[PDB]
């Protein structure tokens, strides 16, 4: 098993609700990785590990290098995507052309299908969870909400995801399948092209929840008819009527839609399409592509509290140690 | 800070 003593701590590159992501280097082999550090007081474990395993054999998914744990934390050594995420690259761009959004959402669609056809529901597709690589493509990370074991026709009932991206099915307490990932892609595509969440522009987070359920998505007049229809078909409140939520004909419907026409999906799956935007790898390790609110934090791990860490049931993390064998 | 898109953390309950 690997350990904290075998990795060099370079920079803090990310923070979320569950983990702190650090830029690391394996000291033995000089390779550069990212390390997702999850504290066990918040903490699945069967699912997030096993999903990082699958994702290692795909071009648009973040792969798993090794897994190890400490008395207080869980560590995920994964790939390092040195172009940043879509959120960072959206607060600067503010709005994307339809040609660009079509490129990213197509690559996301392929990655999502690969998950869908393996029995996994991403259930957390957002700007933060999509990363740009050095060449300009995308990769999906953070499988904390992922579901596992969906044999054809199964549904789950877990209320989870990002507040802005939760599908109405979840908000109505219904059982749901892969339909929730194409809703999030709809909300994501709306953000790329409109430049704003379709739900932002009982009273502040439950206000959003009612908006997501009761308000109507208003497409700006500057968008095309194909862009408008691809958002209205992805943001359809009825999961049985939504685009991609068509039993057997799901992905084919997404590939046949006017917006996703003239697109070569087999060249795209083979990384043969030319990205519209190539990240400007500036700074050490391309760290100028990450927010300075994290890369200015002291590069260290937060001290432990023997009174808090003595309550953790360590008989649930028994087989977390893992090293990917190529 | 004030930004166009705001970082949102995932929720699970
Ligand atoms: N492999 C990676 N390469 C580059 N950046 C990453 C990687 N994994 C995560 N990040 C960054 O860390 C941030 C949060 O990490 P994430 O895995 O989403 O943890 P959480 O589940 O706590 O949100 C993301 O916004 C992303 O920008
Ligand atoms: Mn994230
Ligand atoms: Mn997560
Ligand atoms: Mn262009």
């Amino acid at each position: 098993s690997l350990g904290l003593q075998d990795f060099d701590l370079l920079r803090v590159i990310g923070r979320g609700s569950y983990a702190k992501v650090l830029l690391v280097r394996l000291k033995k082999t000089d390779r550069i990785y990212a390390m997702k550090v999850v504290k066990k007081e918040l903490v699945w474990v069967q699912t997030e590990k096993h999903v990082f395993e699958q994702a290692s054999n795909h071009p648009f998914l973040v792969g798993l290098h090794s897994c190890f744990q400490t008395e207080s934390r869980l560590f995920f050594v994964i790939e390092y995507v040195n172009g940043g995420d879509l959120m960072f690259h959206m607060q600067r761009q503010r709005k994307l052309p339809e040609e660009h959004a079509r490129f990213y959402s197509a690559e996301i669609s392929l990655a999502l299908n690969y998950l869908h056809e393996r029995g996994i529901i991403y259930r957390d597709l957002k700007l933060d969870n999509v990363l740009l690589d050095s060449e300009g493509h995308i990769k999906l990370t953070d499988y904390g909400m992922c579901k596992e074991g969906l044999r054809p026709g199964d549904t789950t009932s877990t209320f989870c995801g990002t507040p802005n991206y939760i599908a109405p099915e979840i908000l109505r307490g219904e059982d749901y399948g892969f339909s929730v990932d194409w809703w999030a892609l709809g909300v994501l595509m709306f953000e790329m092209m409109a430049g704003r969440s379709p739900f932002d522009i009982q009273n502040t987070e439950d206000y959003l929840f009612q908006v997501i359920l009761e308000k109507q998505i208003r497409i700006p007049r500057s968008l095309s008819v194909k862009a408008a229809s691809v958002l209205k078909s992805f943001l359809n409140k009825d999961p049985k009527e939504r685009l991609g939520c068509h039993p057997q004909t799901g992905f084919a419907d997404i590939q046949g839609h006017p917006f996703f026409r003239n697109v070569d999906w087999d060249m795209m799956e083979q990384k043969q399409v030319v990205p519209p935007f190539k990240p400007n790898i500036s700074g050490e390790f391309g760290l100028d592509n990450f927010d300075s609110q994290f890369t200015n934090e002291p590069v260290q791990l937060t001290p432990d509290d023997d009174d808090i860490v003595r309550k953790i049931d360590q008989s649930e993390f028994e087989g977390f140690e893992y090293i990917n064998p190529l | 800070r004030m930004r166009p898109f705001k970082r949102q953390g995932s929720v699970r309950r």
